[PDB]
């Protein structure tokens, strides 16, 4: 039903060589291939009409190569990644009969220096104020996420075992910890609100969970700290009655 | 050869206000053009395709139009909900090309509006033993904006909505954290113009 792609993220040491695939709608004749980075547009990769490649940019590097073998699915590989390769990698596909593209979620690559700077989340859930539950009847908890290094997370809230969505706003970005150096770690934030009677439940359970996405398992890792691999780093609350 | 220009390239709109979105384009031998959503660091959504020889398409809320000959769109958004915020996209492909040429985007943010403020700066404890607080300013009605500190050693965040759904409320907020020893929120959003009447609670 909709476009597919692997991985979702991709963390890589320059000189490294990385693939992604992309899977578009069921018999979808074209294909495209973009990247975009954060605040501009996309820019375009290449094109594929059924396994033939039929247009490419001039100016992309020939380390980027694309296939679509048996049409369907494609790959798109960049052989020794440099920096400048970082990018969300953007795939899309359309019928023959019309114009209208079809995007996948992406693929994130971050291509660094080295992976001696990269950190997995702490996170910290605050507890509601009695003063706000006495002047709103309503109760706030806030998740931060601090100290990771690059920016790849998603931060969810669970109630009870649930996903919740309603009452929930994330930061729109994650803010630097050192605003001024170019390797500097993040910090994001978050807010779940419910009524005061809610949070007054000792039963109820409140879950803030941090996905950060980090190295592999293929990767080298020689420091002491535990490798910042891609994880789950959460903290809890339980409700509070009085 | 071609260029495709969206202005402006960020709007902020308080909700149920329409709004209107510009895309231009320097060559107009095009053979459609198509507007995109985007909510950051996912993938893209079709909005609405128009062929070069069409004038008009709408899609809902959404209507566009397209003059070619000006090189010019334009996509109009009706009554703004805040599940409006997001990036438009506007893409162009060509005569005797396959490819999309994509603007830069709009940064769209519709903000919501706050029925009954009542704007306050709380402190929240951590659930897990430690030292450790952060200051919520929070229930300001959208006109207030949340300035950063003049102190590098506290963090604030900027602000954010969030939708109590089956309440029918919505409420702003904002948080202040810092690891310095004088900090506290009676001072953490000193430097940003707030309301005067903003509730400062006793001691818990």
């Amino acid at each position: 039903t909709g476009v597919s792609q692997n991985p979702r993220h991709k963390i890589t040491k320059r000189g490294q060589n990385v693939t992604f695939r992309c899977d578009p709608i069921s018999e979808h004749n074209r294909l495209y291939w973009y990247r975009q980075t954060l605040g501009q547009g996309p820019e375009f990769l290449t094109y594929f009409q059924n396994e033939a490649q039929l247009e490419k940019s001039r100016l992309l590097s020939d380390r980027f190569s694309a296939e679509r073998p048996k049409g369907s699915f494609s790959t798109l590989e960049i052989q020794r990644t440099e920096q400048g390769d970082s990018a969300m990698y953007l795939c899309a596909s359309s019928s023959w009969d019309t114009g209208e593209l079809f995007f996948g979620e992406g693929s994130r690559l971050t291509v660094l220096e080295d992976l001696k700077n990269v950190f997995p989340p702490e996170v910290a859930v605050f507890e509601p104020s009695e003063a706000e539950i006495s002047h709103t009847q309503k109760a706030t908890l806030v998740c931060l996420a601090t100290g990771f290094y690059p920016d790849h997370v998603e931060l969810s809230w669970w109630v009870n075992g649930k996903e919740v969505h309603s009452g929930v706003c994330t930061d729109p970005q994650p803010l630097k910890e050192q605003p001024a150096l170019n390797d500097s770690r993040y910090a994001l934030s978050s807010r779940l609100r419910v009524s005061a009677t809610f949070w007054q439940n000792p039963r109820n359970h409140f879950r803030c969970q941090v996905q950060f996405y980090g190295l592999s398992e293929n990767d080298e890792w020689t420091q002491d700290r535990a490798k910042p691999v891609t994880q789950i780093v959460s903290a809890e609350a339980w409700g509070r009655a009085d | 050869k071609q260029e495709v220009t969206q202005i402006p390239a960020a709007l902020s709109v308080p909700e149920g206000e329409n709004l209107v979105l510009n895309c231009s384009f320097t060559d107009s031998a095009i053979y459609n053009l198509q507007w995109f959503r985007q909510d950051p660091g996912k993938g893209l959504t079709s909005l609405l395709l128009i062929q070069s020889s069409q004038r008009e398409q709408t899609s809902g809320r959404l209507n566009a139009s397209l003059d070619k000959s000006s090189g010019r769109s334009t996509l109009y958004i009706a009554a703004s909900q805040p599940g409006d915020s997001a990036t438009y996209l506007c893409a162009v492909r060509m005569d005797s090309s396959y490819k999309l040429i994509f603007g830069s985007g709009t940064r769209l943010l519709v903000r919501p509006d706050i029925q009954n403020p009542d704007p306050a700066v709380y402190q929240l404890r951590d659930s897990k033993s430690s030292d450790k607080s952060v200051c919520l300013f929070t229930d300001f009605d959208s006109q207030t904006n949340v300035s950063q500190s003049k102190d590098s050693d506290v963090y604030i965040t900027d602000k954010c909505v969030l939708d109590m759904r089956s309440m029918d409320f919505k409420s702003n907020s904002a948080v202040a954290w810092s690891n310095k020893s004088d900090f506290a929120c009676a001072n953490a959003f000193n430097n940003s113009i707030i309301p005067e009447d903003t509730f400062f609670p006793s001691p818990e």
